[PDB]
RNA sequence: UGUAACGGGGCUAAACCAUGCACCGAAGCUGCGGCAGCGACGCUUAUGCGUUGUUGGGUAGGGGAGCGUUCUGUAAGCCUGCGAAGGUGUGCUGUGAGGCAUGCUGGAGGUAUCAGAAGUGCGAAUGCUGACAUAAGUAACGAUAAAGCGGGUGAAAAGCCC
RNA sequence: CCCGGCGAGGGGAGUGAAAAAGAACCUGAAACCGUGUACGUACAAGCAGUGGGAGCACGCUUAGGCGUGUGACUGCGUACC
C-alpha cells in the first residue's frame, strides 16, 4: 500500500509579508 | 544469533498496561499513552507521600481549634499552655481526644489555661 | 479506658486488648515489651501529667507479629531532561496487642 | 474542515443515542380475517375494515 | 541486497518521510545494518601457557584420584562387547583411554562406546581431559607426557 | 436451552444491523416476528430469518412449545471486511471496504 | 489509628436565627460562612457538609461604615456584547436587600459542589418574619 | 471583549507606624525505622561489624556493579502427554531491570548451575510493513433526454421480458 | 435430519484423542468492535491523575474488620520527546 502521489500544486501569491 | 523480542517486548508493555488498570479511555488501554500516565501516576504519588503528612497536620490543627474554642480558649493560647504546662501530646492525639473524649479535652483546656495564668 | 504512649517517635492512643501496629522493634515476636513512657491514661475519671510521663503508669503489650508494610513505589522523573529513576520500599513493622494499663 | 483530535468512543456513542429505531407496536387486528396488519393499511391478503378491497 | 538504487519517491512535496533507496536497513526485506562475515575465532595461546594450563590440569586429576595408571591396555579382538566386560568390571563407565601407541584393534572396539573415547599421547587435548570423568594412561603413555611436556 | 442461530458473513455493516437487533432485545419471539416484519430495513430480513431459523432448531432438535420462547441474547459482531479500490480525482485512489457482520440469536423457554 | 471522618448520613445540623440590624455586613458575612462551613464542630471535616443551617433577619437594615453605602459597587456581566451592569449599596438594598448578604457570604465560601451545597443552608430574609417556625430555630447571639 | 491597578469576599482597622508575647508555616532541622558510598580505629584478616565520623539533587560526561533475551559447551545429564514452549489471570518476593508457585487455554518441547559468543532490550526518526480506528453511517452514487401503468417469471420486481 | 431461495449461513447427528482441529482449518496476543453483571453519572468547568474519603455490591474469618470492584465529595496537579 503505496500509492506514489504524482499531484503537483499550484504555487499562490508567496507571503513575502 | 538473531534475537527475537517478541516475547521481552510483549512482557514489558502488559506490565505497565496493568499498573495503569483504572484509567480513562487510551490511558488504560494504549501503551504510549499509559506509559505517560503511570509514570506521572509515580510522581504523583512520590510528592502526595509528603502532602499526606501536612494535609493531616492541618487538619488536626482545625479540629483542636474548634475544640479549644468551643471551650472558651484560641487554638494559639491553647498550645502555648500546654507547652507552658510540659504536656507533649501532639495534634494527632489531641484531635482524636477532642472527637471522642469531651472530658478529657475539658480536662486538657483547664490544665493549659492554668499554666498560662 | 484507654492511655497515651510514646513508642517509635509517634504517638498511640490504644485501648485494652487492642492491637496496634508500630515502628520496628528488637524484640523477639514472642515476648512482652514495657512502655513506661505514658503520656496520658483516661478512665471514668480524668489523670494528666502535671510531669511528662506521668508517674508510674506503664502498659503491658505482647509482640505478635514482625512482618513488612506494603511495597511502595517510588518514582523520580525529570520532564524533557533525560533522567528516570525508579526505587521500592517496604517498611518494617511491629504488631503488638495491649495485655494491660496500669494506673 | 477537519478535526484537530479525534473523538473518543464514548463521544461516538453519545451522538448515536438519538439514532435508535422506534417499533410500531401499534398493529391492529382484521375485523372479519383477524390478521395482523399496519393501520390503515390493506392487509397481506388484501382485506380492509373487513370488506376485501383486492379481489386479487 | 538485490534492488535498484532508484529513489522511491522525490526529495520534496510527498506527505512522508526522505528515502533514498528500498534497501535501507529500515525498510522492510532488504538492509541488516551491520551484516556478518564469515570470521575465524580462533585465538593465540602461547605454548608456555599451553603447557602450564596442561601440567596444571593433570596434577589435579591426580588430585582427584580421576586419573588412573595401569599396564599395558589391549583387547584381543576387534569387538565392542569384551571392551565393555573390561570396563564393567574396572567400574568404569565414562572414561579416557589414552595410550602410547595407537592399536586399530583398541581404536575399534571404543568406535561404538559413546562414553569411552582412545586416544595416544601426542593427540591430547585439555577439553578431552577435563570432560572426561575417569581417565586411563597407559605406562608407556605417561612415559611420553613428560618427554612432550618437558 | 441455549439453541442458539447465527448468521455469519453477512453483507450488512454491523453497525447497520445492530440498530434492528435491539429493537428486538429481550422480548417474546411471537411479538418479536412481527416486529421485524413491519421494519423497513434491510437488516429487519436479515435478521428475521436468522430468528426463524434458531425458532425451527429449538422446535427439531428441543424441546416444543415455541409459543413461550423470548430472544434472550442477540448480538452483532464485525466481520471479515472485503478491500476494494475506488478512483477519485487527480488520479487518486482510496480503499473501500465492504463490511460483514456476524448475527447471533439466542432463544429459550427461560 | 485512622483519624476520624464526619460521615453525611450521621450528622447532627441546628438551626439559628441572627438578627441582622445594625451589624456590619462583612464581620457578619464571615462568622455566617464560618458556621455554614462547619468550621466551629469538633467534627469538622473538609469533604464533608457539617455546617448548621442559618436564617438572616432584617437583611435591609445591615450597616456598613465609612462611605461604602454610596460608593460600594456590584458589576455582573449579562454574556453580551456590553452587558456590564452595576449597582450601589442603595440600589441593591432598594431593589433585593437580602441579596447583599447572599453575595457577601457567597465569597467567603469554597467553590465547588460542597460549597454551592453549604451555601443553601443559609436562609436569608428582608422582614422580622419567617416561616420556619417548625424547626425549633433557637436564637443565636452574634 | 468584562468589574479588571488588594488574587476575591470584604475591611475604618481585617490599613499604616512603634514595642511585645503567642501560633501557623518547606522535601530545612530533630525523633523513630531501613538502604548504600567513603575515611578511620577495636578486631574479623578473601567478611560481619559490640563500632566511629561523614556523605547520598543532577544535564553533557567519566567510573563501578547488575537484570533479561537467542545460540555453544557442561548435556545421550535434568524437567516434561497424571502436560513443555507460548497465551491469559492470580498470589508471593528483591532498593531495581526481574524472579518464583499456581488456575484456565495450549499441545511437544524446554533447560539448572558455571563459562563462551551476540543480528542482545524501542515510544518517537513527517521511520518501514500489515492490521484496525477517527471524521461517519457524513459527502457522494458520474451530464437536469423522463418516465407511467398492466401482465409474466421469481423467495423477492421502479431497473429483467412482453 | 431440520430452518433457508433445490441458496449462503446455521442447529443437530456422525468421524476423531480434540470440530471455540470443519478446510475462512496448529497455537490465536494487541489495537479495534460488541453482549451481560456490579458500581458511578443529567447544577457541574480544565493533562482526567494522585492524597483523603462516605455509600453501594460481592465474598472471608469473626460478628469487628480484611479483601475485590466502583467511587459521590475534597486538597494538590497545565502530556511525552
Amino acid at each position: 500500500n503505496n500509492r506514489p502521489v504524482y499531484i503537483p500544486r499550484p504555487r499562490p501569491p508567496h507571503p513575502r509579508l | 544469533a538473531r534475537v527475537k523480542r517478541g516475547v521481552i517486548a510483549r512482557a514489558r508493555h502488559k506490565k505497565i498496561l496493568k499498573q495503569a488498570k483504572g484509567y480513562y479511555g487510551a490511558r488504560s488501554r494504549v501503551y504510549r499513552v499509559a506509559f505517560q500516565a503511570v509514570i506521572k501516576a509515580g510522581q504523583y504519588a512520590y510528592r502526595d507521600r509528603r502532602q499526606r503528612k501536612r494535609q493531616f497536620r492541618q487538619l488536626w490543627i482545625a479540629r483542636i481549634n474548634a475544640a479549644a474554642r468551643q471551650n472558651g480558649i484560641s487554638y494559639s493560647k491553647f498550645i502555648n499552655g500546654l507547652k507552658k504546662a510540659s504536656v507533649e501530646i501532639d495534634r494527632k492525639i489531641l484531635a482524636d481526644i477532642a472527637v471522642f473524649d469531651k472530658v478529657a479535652f475539658t480536662a486538657l483546656v483547664e490544665k493549659a489555661k492554668a499554666a498560662l495564668a | 479506658m484507654y492511655a497515651v504512649f510514646q513508642s517509635g517517635g509517634k504517638q498511640h492512643r490504644v485501648s485494652e486488648g487492642q492491637t496496634v501496629r508500630l515502628e520496628k522493634l528488637d524484640i523477639a515476636t514472642g515476648e512482652t515489651v514495657e512502655f513506661a513512657e505514658v503520656l496520658m491514661i483516661a478512665n471514668g475519671e480524668e489523670v494528666k501529667i502535671g510531669v511528662p510521663f506521668v508517674d508510674g503508669g506503664v502498659i503491658k503489650a505482647e509482640v505478635v507479629a514482625h512482618g513488612r508494610g506494603e511495597k511502595v513505589k517510588i518514582v523520580k522523573f525529570r520532564r524533557r531532561k533525560h533522567y528516570r529513576k525508579q526505587q521500592g520500599h517496604r517498611q518494617w513493622f511491629t504488631d503488638v496487642k495491649i495485655t494491660g494499663i496500669s494506673a | 474542515a477537519v478535526q484537530q483530535n479525534k473523538p473518543t468512543r464514548s463521544k461516538r456513542g453519545m451522538r448515536r443515542s438519538h439514532d435508535a429505531l422506534t417499533a410500531v407496536t401499534s398493529l391492529s387486528v382484521d375485523k372479519t380475517s383477524g390478521e395482523k396488519h399496519l393501520r390503515h393499511h390493506i392487509t397481506a391478503d388484501g382485506y380492509y375494515r373487513g370488506r376485501k378491497v383486492i379481489a386479487k | 541486497v538485490t534492488g535498484s538504487g532508484k529513489k522511491p519517491w522525490r526529495q520534496k512535496g510527498t506527505g512522508r518521510a526522505r528515502s533514498g533507496s528500498i534497501k535501507s536497513p529500515i525498510w522492510r526485506s532488504g538492509g541488516v545494518t551491520f551484516a556478518a562475515r564469515p570470521q575465524d575465532h580462533s585465538q593465540k595461546v602461547n605454548k608456555k601457557m599451553y603447557r602450564g594450563a596442561l601440567k596444571s590440569i593433570l596434577s589435579e586429576l591426580v588430585r582427584q584420584d580421576r586419573l588412573i595408571v595401569v599396564e599395558k591396555f589391549s583387547v584381543e579382538a576387534p569387538k565392542t562387547k569384551l571392551l565393555a566386560q573390561k570396563l564393567k568390571d574396572m567400574a568404569l563407565e565414562d572414561v579416557l583411554i589414552i595410550t602410547g601407541e595407537l592399536d586399530e584393534n583398541l581404536f575399534l572396539a571404543a568406535r561404538n562406546l559413546h562414553k569411552v573415547d582412545v586416544r595416544d599421547a601426542t593427540g591430547i587435548d585439555p577439553v578431552s581431559l577435563i570432560a572426561f570423568d575417569k581417565v586411563v594412561m597407559t605406562a608407556d603413555a605417561v612415559k611420553q607426557v613428560e618427554e612432550m611436556l618437558a | 436451552m441455549e439453541t442458539i442461530a447465527k448468521h455469519r458473513h453477512a453483507r450488512s455493516s454491523a453497525q447497520k444491523v445492530r440498530l434492528v437487533a435491539d429493537l428486538i432485545r429481550g422480548k417474546k419471539v411471537s411479538q418479536a416476528l412481527d416486529i421485524l416484519t413491519y421494519t423497513n430495513k434491510k437488516a429487519a430480513v436479515l435478521v428475521k430469518k436468522v430468528l426463524e431459523s434458531a425458532i425451527a432448531n429449538a422446535e427439531h432438535n428441543d424441546g416444543a412449545d415455541i409459543d413461550d420462547l423470548k430472544v434472550t441474547k442477540i448480538f452483532v459482531d464485525e466481520g471479515p471486511s472485503m478491500k476494494r479500490i475506488m478512483p477519485r480525482a487527480k488520479g487518486r485512489a482510496d480503499r473501500i471496504l465492504k463490511r460483514t457482520s456476524h448475527i447471533t440469536v439466542v432463544v429459550s423457554d427461560r | 489509628m485512622k483519624t476520624f471522618t464526619a460521615k453525611p448520613e450521621t450528622v447532627k445540623r441546628d438551626w439559628y436565627v441572627v438578627d441582622a440590624t445594625g451589624k456590619t455586613l462583612g464581620r457578619l458575612a464571615t462568622e455566617l460562612a464560618r458556621r455554614l462551613r462547619g468550621k466551629h464542630k469538633a467534627e469538622y471535616t473538609p469533604h464533608v457538609d457539617t455546617g448548621d443551617y442559618i436564617i438572616v433577619l432584617n437583611a435591609d437594615k445591615v450597616a456598613v461604615t465609612g462611605n461604602k453605602r454610596t460608593d460600594k459597587v456590584y458589576y455582573h456581566h449579562t454574556g453580551h456584547i456590553g452587558g456590564i451592569k452595576q449597582a450601589t449599596f442603595e440600589e441593591m438594598i432598594a431593589r433585593r436587600p437580602e441579596r447583599v448578604i447572599e453575595i457577601a457570604v457567597k465569597g467567603m465560601l469554597p467553590k465547588g459542589p460542597l460549597g454551592r451545597a453549604m451555601f443553601r443552608k443559609l436562609k436569608v430574609y428582608a422582614g422580622n418574619e419567617h416561616n420556619h417556625a417548625a424547626q425549633q430555630p433557637q436564637v443565636l447571639d452574634i
